[PDB]
């Protein structure tokens, strides 16, 4: 299973 | 926003229909549907995404769903029948997220074999006792709504125009008047203390609330007696001296 | 930047026997960047039945692919793999050797 | 095949005291969820364990899972009146979005009543000579109220009101009858009720 | 053991050819069993294993969405780096991401993992204990701010001692029957004359799972890492591998040679030679 998506936006690198 | 659901109640009659409607929280995008029967877990019916419907549980045909490209969703229900009496609850969730899963107020269905059946409540309150008063220096006052049939009200208190929960409490179940059968009328108790210097004041205004959730402007009507539409029944009383 | 130049294998499945399918295999690996044209021959012409897996990368960071088909060896067909990388002039061809 | 079993279907419980319901179920969980219902309300989200040993705090409730014994446990800390509800139990496996629940575990908190001073009332409609309306209250927690004899007798299970101001708790219950023959000193009959009971006039 | 479960990612950025392209596959151990692609007509997760097929809609549409939006966060993950490194808009990047986790007793994690490589050099890292980053340079120094300012490595920590423990034990339970089932390497040695003087050997190892080998030759028991040639292991595409060790060896001199071969399907390592 992938990791979830957090509940607010995903964090760039 | 949070989960959304619209109508907040359905008084039907056998091979009616019903649709209902339900909207995400803002961020979800899927939407799951449950029909809970009383003292019952709930039951899955499907669950829609990308406006297609993904899975579902054991309902049949007349049991039809709709997404919209806005992640709203909509529940028909057709050929209405008795035991389709349910609270229909609608959840919804972020696609590949943290697990959450949130649930709208839920739609009160209620499948009667006759509007006849349908009746508002009578409230009424009754005032607190002199010995009540004397022995405790407290003083409850108690509202009793009567004779109503479906088992869809709220009755809330209020004080000086206000509502007040604490010193409250109301039964969690009504009572069946005529508890030998199907279509019996409710009865509901409802108790407010006060300390008896605050019943005392005549200045003080106390009113009890039934909110009922009955028939629709658009239901037809038949009976020599006023159609039960929703409608709010208080009954008021000042505080006494004596 | 780093570019790394495929390395090449091109082999079969099971050991070659005339007359018997088999599948015939290209693994490019060791390369960097991912853009990577592949195909397998039969006499010099390519097949077009062929598949490949996923993109997927080493420790190193470098990818590496497979490419294969459905084919039977005969004694006569000679079978080559030719891969075009940003690292080659000109694409790279491979003879097959059954007994590599 | 994915069955979820709750246990106890009710529990009676004094504020104050720690308590445990369990949720049992037969196959692999992908999510298990706790959620909490109110009476004539609808479904509050309490907590969502993913992975074997999970455990999530909020407040005096604790959720625990164990895969290995498929076993969820809800812990209940210095229960307080205000906890009283069904708590639910959700499980989704074979990455379906069909959840099954468990039937549920009615939580009943009953309050420590430090001075039982139990009494039977009578109240008069503001309105009218109607209807009337007896109560019983200040009981203990430990009394029982049942229902009557008579069909055309109405009696209310016991309810826990809570003047917050004041941090005091009562118990009552209600009883009416429409038929003149019915009085307050009759009203709890068939109840077992204290006996010190006071019966005012 | 160890049993592992691993994501692969690939952004790849591309000029005046379009958006970036986002690859996704996943393995357990060597078996993939997923891909993504955001160059499909709709792109889908898809099932690249048999045992992975069961899931049911909630699987697909998780997947799809987590690799959707990730390759949206790529995209712009990509501008960034260009960015740090003050890159013409021309020219095309990569980043890559190994992330995932290594199964230790009673199912918990034993190791956890992840990193990133920004045009095939060694980026960012989660570093052992799974509450730290070691940064590569100056660039990467950025993104381990940003990230330790959202807090990225508790959730991954959550991420790498639950969900993912936890569903790679759950697929080594659907998959017991190829997963845990270590294939050994059917070996033979193989003579081919180069001259009158020299003949090369070749050790072969084939249709073994997983792809954990280690081939040596040893002329009288001493190793000939020096002058063995060892092709790199390779696939076989039935989800086996395949790997051969080659030595040139004087003519007639031949029985002093041994192959030795290490796998995990082997109970004890194997001592092999050339029978004519
Ligand atoms: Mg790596
Ligand atoms: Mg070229
Ligand atoms: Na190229």
């Amino acid at each position: 299973l992938p990791e979830p998506l957090p509940q607010g936006q995903l964090t760039a690198y | 926003a949070g989960v959304t659901q619209s109508p907040t109640h359905l008084i039907k009659t056998r091979g009616q229909q019903v649709t209902l409607r339900c909207s995400p929280k803002s961020g979800h995008d899927t939407v799951s549907w449950y029909q809970q029967a009383l003292g019952q877990g709930p039951q899955f019916i499907f669950q829609y995404y990308e406006e297609e419907e993904r899975q579902r549980g054991n309902f049949p045909d007349r049991f039809s769903g709709h997404q919209f490209p806005n992640y709203s969703s909509e529940l028909n229900v057709n050929a209405l029948l008795l035991g389709d009496s349910a609270l229909y609850l609608c959840a919804s969730s972020r696609t590949g997220s943290t697990y959450e899963q949130y649930f709208g107020p839920g739609t009160r269905l209620t499948v009667t074999e006759d509007l006849k059946n349908v009746f508002p409540p009578e409230v009424a309150v009754f005032e607190p006792s002199e010995a009540e008063i004397s022995h405790t220096q407290k003083a409850t006052l108690v509202c009793l709504a009567t004779g109503f049939y479906p088992d869809h009200v709220e009755l809330s208190w209020w004080v000086n125009g206000k509502e007040v929960h604490s010193g409250v409490c109301t039964d969690p179940q009504p009572l069946k008047e005529q508890p030998a059968l199907n279509d019996s009328r409710y009865a509901l108790s409802s108790r407010l203390r006060v300390s008896a210097t605050f019943w005392q004041n005549p200045r003080n205004h106390f009113r009890c609330q039934v909110q009922f959730y009955g028939l629709s402007e658009n239901d037809e009507w038949t009976q020599d007696r006023a159609k039960p539409v929703t409608q709010i029944v208080s009954a008021e009383a000042w505080g006494r001296a004596d | 930047m780093i570019q790394r130049t495929p390395k090449i294998q091109v082999y079969s499945r099971h050991p070659a026997e005339n007359g018997k399918s088999n599948f015939l295999n290209c693994y490019v690996s060791g390369f960097h960047p991912s853009d990577i044209e592949v195909d397998l021959l039969k006499n010099g012409e390519r097949i077009e039945k062929v598949e490949h897996s996923d993109l997927s990368f080493s420790k190193d960071w470098s990818f590496y692919l497979l490419y294969y088909t459905e084919f039977t060896p005969t004694e006569k067909d000679e079978y080559a793999c030719r891969v075009n990388h940003v690292t080659l002039s000109q694409p790279k061809i491979v003879k097959w050797d059954r007994d590599m | 095949e994915l069955k979820v079993e709750q246990n106890p279907l009710f529990l009676s419980m004094q504020e104050g005291k720690n308590y445990t319901i369990y949720c049992n179920y037969s196959t692999t969980s992908d999510r298990l969820y706790w959620y909490r219902q109110d009476p004539g309300k609808s479904l509050e989200s309490l907590f969502v364990l993913l992975s074997n040993g999970a455990v999530k705090q909020e407040g005096r409730l604790m959720a625990s899972l164990d895969t290995k014994a498929r076993l969820s446990t809800l812990h209940i800390t210095a229960a307080v009146h205000d906890l009283s509800a069904t708590y639910f139990c959700a499980v989704g496996g074979g990455s379906n979005y069909q959840l099954i629940w468990g039937a549920g575990t009615k939580l009943i908190i009953k309050p420590n009543i430090q001075n039982p001073d139990p009494a039977v009332y009578q109240l008069r409609d503001s309105k009218s000579s109607d209807k009337s309306v007896c109560l019983f209250t200040d009981f203990d927690s430990q009394t029982n109220v049942s229902q009557s004899k008579d069909s055309d007798v109405y009696i209310t299970d016991k309810c826990v009101l809570d003047m917050r101001s004041m941090d005091f708790k009562s118990n009552s219950a209600v009883a009416w009858s429409n038929k003149s023959d019915f009085a307050c000193a009759n009203a709890f009959n068939n109840s077992i009720i204290p006996e010190d009971t006071f019966f005012p006039s | 053991g160890s049993h592992s479960m691993r994501y692969f990612y690939t952004a790849m950025s591309r000029p005046g050819r379009g958006e970036p392209r986002f690859i996704a596959v996943g393995y357990v151990d060597d078996t993939q069993f997923v891909r993504f692609d955001s160059d499909a007509a709709s792109p889908r997760t898809e099932p690249r294993a048999p045992w992975i097929e069961q899931e049911g809609p909630e699987y697909w549409d998780r997947n799809t969405q987590i690799f959707k939006t990730n390759t949206q966060t790529y995209r712009e993950s990509l501008r960034n780096l260009r960015g740090y490194y003050n890159q013409s808009e021309a020219g095309s990047h990569i980043i890559q991401r190994m992330y995932g986790c290594d199964l230790g007793p009673d199912g918990r994690l034993l190791r956890g993992h992840d990193q990133s490589a920004y045009d095939g050099k060694d980026y960012i890292a989660l570093n052992e204990d799974l509450s730290s980053w070691t940064a590569a340079d100056t660039a990467a120094q950025i993104t381990q701010r940003k990230w330790e300012a959202a807090r990225v490595a508790e959730q991954r920590r959550a991420y790498l001692e639950g969900l993912c423990v936890e569903w790679l034990r759950r697929y080594l339970e659907n998959g017991k029957e190829t997963l845990q089932r270590a294939d050994p390497p059917k070996t033979h040695v193989t003579h081919h004359p180069v001259s009158d003087h020299e003949a090369t050997l070749r050790c072969w190892a084939l249709g073994f799972y997983p792809a954990e080998i280690t081939l040596t030759w040893q002329r009288d028991g001493e190793d000939q890492t020096q002058d063995t040639e060892l092709v790199e292991t390779r696939p076989a595409g039935d989800r086996t591998f395949q790997k051969w060790a080659a030595v040139v060896v004087p003519s007639g001199e031949e029985q002093r040679y041994t192959c030795h071969v290490q796998h995990e399907g082997l109970p004890k390592p194997l001592t092999l030679r050339w029978e004519p």
